[PDB]
């Protein structure tokens, strides 16, 4: 029935931001170090000095 | 009964491919910024990547949200579909699809969303509610994925990436081919859509001593060794903790190697053509917690 379809319309309205600021979301510590360390050198090992099966 | 431990300065002697049981001290890790462990891995072209970054991901969706949602792809036997307007947004609109299992939506937590003009947050929560999330765009004759740089599936906390090089990417209509539409098997999801899956990886590069002498060992595994998930950890706070605890508890900044704890593990030697060592059939975190 369209009940249930509508209850799931309001469940998905209710994650999005559709009006005024679209403020920043609350991030993770690591998210947060990679945010600030972004210019820096990236650790890399090439795919064939590692060991794949 | 028959446990010994095979000394680094023996194994040094020796030539690849062998294994041995050890016991050693992590001198030194790399990467310092534990964030860049986490790598993506095609299984098909063996090639590695990095995991893009929020502000690549924001630029993905934000060029999204500047594309009109068409109304000629709206409401299929598939999926039923509704838009929303906004304010203050550039005249965004966003569209969500949820999708249909024989004519009719599951329970929100068996139901799979198909999202066009969404922001990365709202994606985020959007997977609370819901079983899963795509994103994606209006095609000339169907929805098709909006990007490989970004996610093909958000389920949970896990950020399903595709091989750019592999992949031969199908439209969304190839959804109808999965067995049913409540379980969501992300393999299944990226087989339908012609998507070869990358698998999330730690890759760690440690300096092991034993005080008889040093080696580097490679660590490459999702989730043996932490006993933590390589596909949850980079949106995972806790998991994040767990992980920085683990090599501070081996590895301690500061304080002086005769302190630090012994890792019991094993390692496989190998040619790459020099010989490369590499951790296998080792967890940490079976004795710690
Ligand atoms: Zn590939």
């Amino acid at each position: 029935g369209s009940e249930h379809q509508g209850a799931l319309v309001c469940l998905a309205e209710s994650c999005l931001t559709l009006e005024g600021p679209c403020t920043a979301p609350p991030v993770t510590h690591w998210a947060a170090s990679r945010c600030k360390a972004t210019g820096e050198a990236v650790y890399t090992v090439p795919s064939s000095m590692l060991c794949i099966s | 009964q028959y446990l010994e431990r095979t000394p680094l300065c023996a194994i040094l002697k020796q030539k690849a491919p062998q294994q041995y049981r050890i016991r050693a001290k992590l001198r030194s890790y790399k990467p310092r910024r534990l964030f860049q462990s986490v790598k993506l891995h095609c299984p098909k072209c063996h090639l590695l990547q990095e995991v893009p970054h929020e502000g690549d991901l924001d630029i993905i969706f934000q060029d999204g949200a500047t594309k009109t949602p068409d109304v000629k792809l709206q409401n299929t036997s598939l999926y039923d579909s509704k838009i929303w307007t906004t304010k203050n947004q550039k005249g965004r609109k966003v569209a969500v699809h949820f999708v249909k299992n024989n004519g009719i939506l599951p329970l929100s937590n068996e139901c799979l969303l198909l999202i066009e003009g969404g922001t990365l947050s709202e994606i985020c929560k959007l997977s609370n509610k819901f079983n899963s999330v795509i994103p994606v765009r209006s095609g000339h004759e169907d929805l098709e994925l909006l990007d490989l740089s970004a996610p093909f599936l958000i389920q949970g906390t896990i950020h399903h990436y595709g091989c750019k090089q592999c992949s031969s990417l199908r439209s969304i209509q190839n959804l109808n081919s999965l067995v049913d539409k409540t379980s969501w098997i992300p393999s299944s999801v990226a087989e339908a859509l012609g998507i070869v899956p990358l698998q999330y990886v730690f890759v760690m590069t440690f300096t092991l001593d034993d005080g008889t002498g040093v080696l580097e060992a490679y660590l490459m595994d999702s989730d043996k060794f932490f006993q933590i998930p390589a596909s949850e950890v980079l949106m995972d706070d806790d998991l994040q903790k767990s992980v920085d605890m683990i090599m501070d508890m081996f590895c301690p900044p500061g304080i002086k190697i005769d302190a630090y704890p012994w890792l019991e593990c094993f390692i496989k030697s190998y040619n790459v053509t020099q010989i490369c060592y590499q951790i296998f059939d080792t967890t940490v975190a079976e004795d710690v917690i």
